[PDB]
């Protein structure tokens, strides 16, 4: 099988670089050329430029030139990408694709994310089970993962048990430049005297593990 | 592969033939009468010059061949093996052509874009398959189609 | 630039049905240089078409293409579930390679009215200084819905968020969180809290809402 196989997420400040790569298999590295497609969140895809693994030829979308360089390195079979001068607009997964176009293969893509948003854990509020949030025989809870960065949260319920009628919400970009995000559970109404609900919200990029039980509170 | 050379590239590749070649397996007078006159148009290629002209001509042709050989059938009736050495082989000039238009070497500014052209190459494949489903893609229906995608894309080279 | 505008963009059909999505070049390109890719979220797109008509391997039937000079068009015969996505087109005859800005098809089911929720802040966020309150909109369809905060019957704007799920793979149906976020400082200088939903499949808005203190 071919398979292009691209490097690990990065985060970096405006004005920094990344070197993001990308491993090719299954086929001769130098006999066909590789572009890069980017594709910031929530839009379209966007063609960067496009190199002779064989030659390095290389040509470029005018947006981009002379602030990326593309390269390949043939004893590793790697394609790189340099992007230079980074700005939070560069936030985006960027992908390797394989010529022809009739091949059809791509990598992964990577996940480049700029911003001057520190490394921080969230905070997690309880949303509270309440006649407010009941509607005959069940009601949802949640926890309000607030003001993280960078991504991803990964969350839990009951430490993994008691969890398939989840729903967590993708996060959202604030303004401010911190992430954040909800995820509520709803069960069976009554069980909210019994059953302890705790979320287990997991930010590896802080070192950050917090659980949060959820208490109710009927108005 | 850069499209250093352009002359190389708007040709059709000699390692093509013989992959086709090495394909066969029952014999070609074998299929007697069982055969088609596929009206393939040679106007549009093989022109000494305007070998411009002529690069997305031989782009379809070969995303043509691609698919033609790429179905479920053709891997029925070929060999594993050899069609993959074809794939790679149709592949690399597809990424050859390429090269030289995302490089602005034969890229098409005519009014037509050259689809008339496109059109002409298109037919003749469609009639191709229409004869593989007309010949319920009998051994002889494959061997014909073979010989004449053989002779087909000989015009497009340097023979 | 060769600028190619995709149309519409969101196809709503239900299986079975036909999709006939549109790629329209801001000048012409030769078909031989077109193609079409299917992605589906956290994945890389994926090749239909090529050469403007050709199925690449393990594409099935139902999907064909067609198009010349500036229009372009990928048809679905018959709608499969696996086949709801977001399909774009792109030309490759020139400088710079263009994508098309894309098509969501996704599918059409029965109006559904969404069922809202409201939850007030935590004491350990308002401890923290800020307040923030969270609405829910539980299983709905389509997936326009109108979620208007209003704090003591002021319409609030600029201060919530929100998000909504992608369509569910059980029963086709979008949730949605917004959340409204003020200082302590503002939040306690005012008495009712209201999320007022509004959606199709309601007869009159939604509103749902919460008294200070008394939560
Ligand atoms: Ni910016
Ligand atoms: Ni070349
Ligand atoms: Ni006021």
């Amino acid at each position: 099988q071919v398979q292009l196989v691209q490097s690990g997420a990065e985060v970096k400040k405006p004005g920094a670089s990344v070197k993001v790569s990308c491993k090719a298999s299954g086929y001769t590295f130098t006999s066909y050329s590789i572009s890069w497609v980017r594709q910031a969140p929530g839009q379209g895809l966007e063609w960067m430029g496009w190199i002779s693994v064989y030659n390095g030829n290389t040509n470029y979308a005018q947006k981009f030139q002379g602030r990326v360089t593309m390269t390949t390195d043939t004893s590793t079979s790697t394609a790189y990408l340099e992007l230079r001068s980074l700005r939070s607009d560069d936030t985006a997964v960027y992908y390797c694709a394989r010529d022809p176009i009739a091949a059809g293969y791509w990598g992964q893509g990577t996940l480049v994310t700029v911003s001057s948003a520190s490394t921080k854990g969230p905070s997690v509020f309880p949303l509270a089970p309440s006649s407010k949030s009941t509607s005959g025989g069940t009601a949802a809870l949640g926890c309000l993962v607030k003001d993280y960065f960078p991504e991803p949260v990964t969350v839990s319920w009951n430490s993994g048990a008691l969890t398939s009628g989840v729903h967590t919400f993708p996060a959202v970009l604030q303004s401010s430049g911190l992430y954040s995000l909800s995820s509520v559970v709803t069960v069976p109404s009554s069980s909210l005297g019994t059953q302890t609900y705790i979320c287990n919200v997991n930010h590896k990029p802080s070192n950050t593990k917090v659980d949060k039980k959820v208490e109710p509170k009927s108005c | 592969t850069s499209c250093d050379l352009p002359q190389t590239h708007s040709l059709g590749s000699r390692r093509t033939l013989m992959l086709l070649a090495q394909m066969r397996k029952i014999s070609l007078f074998s299929c007697l009468k069982d055969r088609h006159d596929f009206g393939f148009p040679q106007e549009e290629f093989g022109n000494q010059f305007q070998k411009a002209e002529t690069i997305p001509v031989l782009h379809e042709m070969i995303q043509q061949i691609f698919n033609l050989f790429s179905t479920k059938d053709s891997s029925a009736a070929w060999d594993e093996t050899l069609l993959d050495k074809f794939y790679t082989e149709l592949y690399q000039q597809l990424n050859d052509l390429e090269a030289c238009v995302i490089q602005g070497v034969g890229v098409t500014e005519t009014p037509l874009m050259k689809e008339d052209s496109i059109l002409a190459v298109r037919k003749y494949f469609q009639r191709i398959t229409l004869y593989l489903k007309e010949k319920k893609y009998s051994p002889c229906a494959w061997e014909v189609v073979r010989a004449e995608i053989m002779r087909s894309f000989s015009l497009s080279t340097n023979l | 630039e060769i600028v190619l505008t995709q149309s519409p963009g969101t196809l709503s059909l239900s299986p079975g049905e036909r999709a006939t999505l549109s790629c329209r070049a801001s000048q012409s390109v030769s078909s031989t240089y077109l193609a079409w890719y299917q992605q589906k979220p956290g994945q890389a797109p994926r090749l239909l078409i090529y050469g403007a008509s050709s199925r690449a391997t393990g594409i099935p039937d139902r999907f064909s293409g067609s198009g010349s000079g500036t229009d372009f068009t990928l048809t679905i015969s018959r709608l499969e579930p696996e086949d709801f996505a977001v399909y774009y087109c792109q030309q490759y005859g020139s400088s710079p390679r263009t994508f098309g800005q894309g098509t969501k098809v996704e599918i059409k089911r029965t109006v559904a009215a969404p069922s809202v929720f409201i939850f007030p802040p935590s004491d350990e966020q308002l401890k923290s200084g800020t307040a923030s309150v969270v609405c829910l909109l539980n299983n709905f369809y389509p997936r326009e819905a109108k979620v208007q905060w209003k704090v003591d019957n002021a319409l609030q704007s600029g201060n919530s968020q929100e998000s909504v799920t992608e369509q569910d793979s059980k029963d086709s149906t979008y949730s949605l969180s917004s959340t409204l976020t003020l200082s302590k400082a503002d939040y306690e200088k005012h008495k009712v809290y209201a999320c007022e939903v509004t959606h199709q499949g309601l007869s009159s808005p939604v509103t749902k809402s919460f008294n200070r203190g008394e939560c």
